[PDB]
């Protein structure tokens, strides 16, 4: 995906506000409760039957803190997407097996926790910004599934 | 398909929505608009500029309908009906949009619900509007 | 939904395909995985490979509940509420997939039905398949 | 766009037995009936309520005759499907005001009647190699929304 430099800017700029391991743990912990069938590959996390079960499993916080520190490492480099992901994407397909739909889910979950995270400040031109990154990680994680 | 619990989350969150029920509608639409541009391609007659009165005005229709969906989330199937022709055989709007209004609307109820925003709350919010689209794109073929 | 026209399409052209039910069933799985290998990632225990007995197996199995959802066209849910369970608790696909099959599944049935595969047939075809994926993808959430 | 020799040799090879004339009709009408919602750029056409009146309606037949034949001039260029289709993707989206989604469900009905023409002919190896072609040519249509 193609990012101008107004788009980068305005995704950067916010993401030097978030706090990761707090978003990360957010994100994650509503994935697997708005969309229950992304559990598949948390088995092992312990409950997660309830939304305070989730929400509050070390493990999915733990876990929510990696993805978003790898998410991070890509955002500071945003022309380099792919290149920056494509290890962790044969990870994904060859060890993994995560469908790559779940990657997408994700986004959309993150641009929620963001908008409510930072209330008004989420203003249109910025969400439509992360719009694009959050496809953009999405493709880039992908990329290499055969 | 919506539980008690859903219907419960949904009618309070709504509720805590109240009179803002039209400008919500409206930056809505201009978040879907700005981050989905695809979207605008139905609303060619439309002046869709920054701060549009008439995006405004469509905004509370849209807003209205939701309203009205939420007092009948026992029924909608027949609470919505004419809206369903409508956009199943005068507008033909494709069935993929209603996805991205939908997640427009969650993110701008997330930016103006700090405290009723939870977890579950969010799941029942997300279940409700797949519900309304499901019911508006039901008599597309 | 379903008209008395779709439901008399529907079981004509699978009456066509008869005992070829298993072999269409394994050439659609097959066609699935080379288009779309994202498809992929649930059959990690699979033998993907041409030719493989496995996917011949489950192909097979695949073949079977669309017979079994023909002859309760009427009643798809009833009819279908096992599976429908395995795949929204234990399998749990995500529902985008469920198109990607379909399509493959339509694509297989046009290539060996060339005097049954109408538009009318068409249509009606893909309206089936759209009714048997939500029917698997109702107890979700 | 990213196909292999192999799959290009493919592509091709199936196309010059191709008849646009004939598959154009066949793919613009099938859309039409499978997807009855398309229709709402065709109300000019004037009588697309059966399959029957779609499929002989000659403005039906004509019109694909003309996408078809645009698409068969991008599988001459595969190698600058964005630069040859640069136009024709500013002229959906200002002046015919076409959802890009459209362009997808075109493709996939392609597909089929591909393999409802072709028979045996079209195997999955094939189907991969047009999936690709079909998603690249919809991708460069939809290149210059805004
Ligand atoms: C923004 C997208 C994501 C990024 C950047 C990302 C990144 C990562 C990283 C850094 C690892 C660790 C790899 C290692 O151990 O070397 C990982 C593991 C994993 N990821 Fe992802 N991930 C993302 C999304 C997802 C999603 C959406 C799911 C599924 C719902 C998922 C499921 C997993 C699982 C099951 C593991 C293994 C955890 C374990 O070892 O117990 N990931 N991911
Ligand atoms: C969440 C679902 C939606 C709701 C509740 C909704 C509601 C409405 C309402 C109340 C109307 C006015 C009907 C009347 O005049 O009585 C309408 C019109 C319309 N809707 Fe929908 N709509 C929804 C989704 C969509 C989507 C996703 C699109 C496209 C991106 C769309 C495009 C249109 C268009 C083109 C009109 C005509 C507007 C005009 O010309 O004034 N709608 N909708
Ligand atoms: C057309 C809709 C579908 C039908 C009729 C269907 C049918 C079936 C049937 C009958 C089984 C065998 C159940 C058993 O072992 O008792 C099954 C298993 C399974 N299905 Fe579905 N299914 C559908 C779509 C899908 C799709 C889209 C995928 C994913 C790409 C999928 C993935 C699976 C998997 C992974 C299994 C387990 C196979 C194994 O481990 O041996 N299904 N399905
Ligand atoms: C492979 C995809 C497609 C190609 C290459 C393509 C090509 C064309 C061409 C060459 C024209 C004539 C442009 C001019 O000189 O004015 C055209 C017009 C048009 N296309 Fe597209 N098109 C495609 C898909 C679609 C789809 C899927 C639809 C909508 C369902 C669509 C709707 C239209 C309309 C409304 C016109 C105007 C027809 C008229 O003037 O009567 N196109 N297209």
């Amino acid at each position: 995906v193609h990012l101008t430099p107004v788009e980068k800017s305005a995704v950067t700029a916010l993401w030097g506000k978030v706090n990761v391991d707090e978003v990360g743990g957010e994100a994650l912990g509503r994935l697997l409760v708005v969309y229950p069938w992304t559990q598949r590959f948390f088995e092992s996390f312990g409950d997660l039957s309830t939304p305070d079960a989730v929400m509050g499993n070390p493990k999915v916080k733990a876990h929510g803190k990696k993805v978003l520190g790898a998410f991070s490492d890509g955002l500071a480099h945003l022309d380099n997407l792919k290149g920056t992901f494509a290890t962790l994407s044969e990870l994904h397909c060859d060890k993994l097996h995560v469908d790559p739909e779940n990657f997408r889910l994700l986004g959309n979950v993150l641009v929620c926790v963001l908008a409510h995270h930072f209330g008004k400040e989420f203003t249109p031109p910025v969400q439509a910004a992360y719009q694009k990154v959050v496809a953009g990680v999405a493709n880039a994680l992908a990329h290499k599934y055969h | 398909v919506l539980s008690p619990a859903d219907k419960t989350n949904v009618k309070a969150a709504w509720g805590k929505v109240g009179a803002h029920a039209g400008e919500y509608g409206a930056e809505a639409l201009e978040r879907m608009f700005l981050s989905f541009p695809t979207t605008k391609t139905y609303f060619p007659h439309f002046d869709l500029s920054h701060g549009s009165a008439q995006v405004k005005g469509h905004g509370k229709k849209v807003a209205d309908a939701l309203t009205n969906a939420v007092a009948h989330v026992d029924d909608m199937p027949n609470a919505l009906s004419a809206l369903s022709d409508l956009h199943a055989h005068k507008l033909r709007v494709d069935p993929v949009n209603f996805k991205l209004l939908s997640h427009c609307l969650l993110v701008t109820l997330a930016a103006h619900l700090p405290a009723e925003f939870t977890p579950a709350v969010h799941a029942s919010l997300d279940k409700f509007l797949a519900s309304v689209s499901t019911v508006l794109t039901s008599k597309y073929r």
